[PDB]
């Protein structure tokens, strides 16, 4: 009966918050404080919270799921009924376990060497990655990036083949047809009265959503390719794709490390506040204090005033091991703390609004229900953090935080350094993230067999991305499991709908704060009828349909692309008129080695 | 640490009446099965702990709490407030308490 799962729940709910918090607090101190008498202190008391949990959810199956009415307790048993892995036989599930450790230790292992010095080598973080984003020679980047695909990646072969059979197997054991039906079930939406979303509806609604990009990237790809045949002459051709060594990393999913050979007006500064800020003293603690009253501003309330003495805003004065990475925890009992290492620089004053909004998130949703305490799917908790970093970097908001001269001229000229900096980033991600996601689509579902997987990914690059190989790979290969999120067991999918959402969001808080302009100069300091938009949304958590959460700022109930395109069409103007005697589109037949 | 020696109760039959009190340690039978004073499924103990902590946000950190309740049944009297007094003045005419 459904009055028996309520009391199931009450009592979970007050010994979960309890096993998480000091779960959680030994992994805080672990990461400001590194020894290794902290590694077993987190290890014993990581191992109860995760046995506890699988207790409890072999508790509930003891209540039926279609016997209930209410939504948020079907919501909260549903989450935990989950049996995820253990429904594979228990050899069979540990075999799955050695390939995951053997894939990634693959990975952040794997070494390279110099066929000139084979005493010398190199790992892909430290050399690897800063030959692929800082050389301009053609031979020594042809070199890194097929010796990392064919010394690395051809160990990742015979094992990711066997990693997809036994997914597969999990994934039909819990009445999905394969494992990326499993992963598109962050988006189904089951009956709330026209809300609803299908798991075989995200991928219509990415495929028609792509369309609408292509007119935008077609002419940022031809921009590229004409400013890169003058820094590559004899390699590339004006009416192909662009060889797969030259986008300034090792895969090419950011084309950021193009600006240098790319940029529009190399003879104006683009702004840089970070001289202004230590030219008027200001310490670790202005970063946040400012970061504060930009909320404050809004209409959200304070930080928590347990936030300023527990957390850890730089490294400490010790010589301390301690993991210095930009995050913000949510510790539990309304305890919410940030650890970064920040430095004076107008780079950490931006992740330093970023890190802030995913503590606001935070506060915002601690009222619900324990099981209820997330974003609303996957990519609202990314696309809340980066609006308040876009706000922030406008020098319309430099200039009136004290950080401009009150005398500073915004240029035509300038704007247009900006827009190409940010497409480089964003437009330049979304086909290689679409493309990365349908192949693997297809690779769970079985439409690619085992004998195509490296035919059919490289066809998938001239077609959609507009990128090919320099050299030819057969089914010896495995240039998926090369990058980071194939080979440990990640989805991809959250890095588009996020790029999607995060316009979307500032697109509808800036009607509402009275903007006149562009909407790359807005900002929504000194509003409360922008924060009370947004706050509508901030303390949903997962107690709501996500479609109901996008209505509630936006005024729709799916992703639109509508909003991208008008942050871009100052850029897109400019783009389509350095594209008046060059050739915009591509030939899938030529190749760098085809002469 | 956690001080785990502050229990509440989660779990009764009936909501208590005004100023009635229940330090009872019965095992709660949710479900309609018994549950003959053994723990399980919809048999649950009916105290928990509050596992207090230094390092906890406002809103979780222990109150301390004192009700004080005023009543008058019927007698002829009884505590109050204090009665201040002043100077006293001689040789002209006052208007005098005692
Ligand atoms: C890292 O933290 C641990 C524990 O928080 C510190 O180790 C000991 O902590 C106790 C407190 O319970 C002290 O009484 C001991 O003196 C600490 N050990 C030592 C060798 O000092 C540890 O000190 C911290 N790391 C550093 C570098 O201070
Ligand atoms: C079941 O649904 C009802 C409404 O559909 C929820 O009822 C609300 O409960 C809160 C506190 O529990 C009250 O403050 C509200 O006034 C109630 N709303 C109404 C309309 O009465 C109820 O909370 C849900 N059950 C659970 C366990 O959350
Ligand atoms: C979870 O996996 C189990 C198999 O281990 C599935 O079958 C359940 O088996 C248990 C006994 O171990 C029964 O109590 C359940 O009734 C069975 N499933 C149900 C509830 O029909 C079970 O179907 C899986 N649960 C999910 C999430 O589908
Ligand atoms: C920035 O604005 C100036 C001012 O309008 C632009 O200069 C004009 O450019 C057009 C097209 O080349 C000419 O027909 C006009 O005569 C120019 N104006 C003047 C006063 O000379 C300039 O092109 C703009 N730059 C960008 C990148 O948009
Ligand atoms: C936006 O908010 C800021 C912060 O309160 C306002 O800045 C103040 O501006 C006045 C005059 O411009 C100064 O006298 C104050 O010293 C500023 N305050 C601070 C804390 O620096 C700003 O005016 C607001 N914008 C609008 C349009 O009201
Ligand atoms: C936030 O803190 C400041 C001082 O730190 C205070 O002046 C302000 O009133 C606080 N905000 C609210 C809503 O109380």
């Amino acid at each position: 009966i459904e009055e028996q799962a309520k009391t199931f729940l009450d009592k979970f709910n007050h010994e979960a918050e309890d096993l998480f918090y000091q779960s959680s607090l030994a992994s805080w101190n672990y990461n400001t404080n590194i020894t290794e008498e902290n590694v077993q202190n987190m290890n014993n008391a990581g191992d109860k919270w995760s046995a506890f949990l699988k207790e409890q959810s072999t508790l509930a199956q003891m209540y039926p799921l279609q016997e209930i009415q209410n939504l948020t307790v079907k919501l909260q048993l549903q989450a935990l009924q989950q049996n995820g892995s253990s429904v594979l036989s228990e050899d069979k599930s540990k075999r799955l376990n050695t390939i995951l450790n053997t894939m990634s230790t693959i990975y952040s292992t794997g070494k390279v060497c110099n066929p000139d010095n084979p005493q010398e080598c190199l790992l892909l973080e430290p050399g690897l990655n800063e030959i692929m984003a800082n050389s301009l020679d053609y031979n020594e980047r042809l070199w890194a990036w097929e010796s990392w695909r064919s010394e690395v990646g051809k160990q990742l072969r015979p094992l990711y083949e066997e990693y997809v059979v036994l997914k597969n197997e999990m994934a039909r054991a819990n009445h999905y047809e394969d494992y990326g039906d499993y992963w598109r079930g962050d988006y189904e939406v089951n009956g709330v009265d026209g809300y609803d979303y299908s798991r075989g509806q995200l991928i219509e609604d990415v495929e028609h959503t792509f369309e609408e990009i292509k007119p935008l990237y077609e002419h940022l790809h031809a921009y590229v390719r004409a400013k890169l045949m003058n820094a590559y002459p004899s390699y590339i051709s004006p009416i192909g794709c662009l060889p797969a060594h030259l986008l300034g990393d090792m895969w090419g999913r950011f084309w950021t490390n193009l600006y240098s050979l790319t940029v529009p007006f190399g003879q104006k500064p683009n702004i840089d506040v970070t001289d202004a800020m230590v030219d008027q003293a200001w310490d670790a603690q202005r970063i946040f204090k400012e970061a504060e009253k930009f909320f404050v501003s809004v209409g959200l309330p304070n930080m928590t005033q347990g936030f300023w003495e527990n957390s850890m805003l730089t490294d400490p004065g010790n010589v301390q091991k301690a993991v210095c990475h930009p995050t913000a925890w949510d510790l539990g009992k309304g305890d919410f703390r940030i650890l970064m290492c920040t430095k004076v620089t107008m780079d950490d004053f931006l992740t330093a609004h970023h890190e802030m909004g995913h503590i606001q998130y935070d506060m915002a949703y601690a009222a619900q229900p324990f099981l209820l305490r997330n974003g609303a799917n996957e990519g609202f908790h990314e696309a809340v953090g980066e609006i308040m970093s876009l706000s922030a970097a406008t020098p319309k908001h430099l200039k009136s935080i004290g950080l401009l001269s009150p005398d500073f001229q915004e240029d035509n000229e300038t704007e247009i350094n900006f827009l190409l900096k940010q497409a480089l980033t964003i437009v330049g991600t979304l086909p290689f993230t679409y493309m990365l996601e349908k192949w693997r689509w297809m690779v769970f579902k079985g439409e690619i067999p085992k004998d195509q997987w490296m035919k059919k990914w490289w066809e998938m690059k001239r077609e959609i991305v507009g990128v090919v190989e320099p050299v030819p790979h057969d089914e010896t290969y495995c240039d998926p499991a090369s990058l980071f999120h194939v080979s440990n067991d990640y989805s991809f999918i959250r890095y588009y709908t996020r790029t999607l959402y995060q316009f979307q969001f500032q697109e509808a808080l800036c009607q509402a704060a009275k903007h006149e302009g562009p909407l790359h100069k807005c900002d929504i300091s000194n509003s409360t009828e922008a924060g009370q938009k947004l706050f509508n949304m901030l303390r949903l958590g997962k107690s709501e349909p996500w479609t109901l959460a996008l209505e509630n700022v936006v005024g729709a109930k799916n992703m639109n692309v509508r909003p991208l395109l008008n942050y871009f069409e100052p850029l897109f103007t400019w783009l389509k008129d350095q594209n008046k005697n060059s050739f915009v589109g591509w030939s899938t037949d030529w190749s760098p080695y085809a002469d | 640490g956690g001080n785990y020696n502050y229990l509440y109760r989660l779990f009764r039959k009936s909501n208590l009446k005004p100023f009635e009190r229940d330090i009872s340690t019965e095992i709660y039978q949710a479900g309609s099965t018994p549950c003959n004073g053994v723990e399980g499924f919809n048999c649950y103990f009916p105290l928990q702990s509050y596992g207090f902590q230094p390092t906890n946000g406002v809103g979780y950190q222990p109150y301390r709490v004192v009700v004080l309740s005023f009543e008058l049944l019927h007698a002829p009297a009884t505590v109050c407030g204090p009665k201040k007094s002043t100077n006293l003045v001689k040789n002209k005419c006052v208007n005098f308490n005692f």
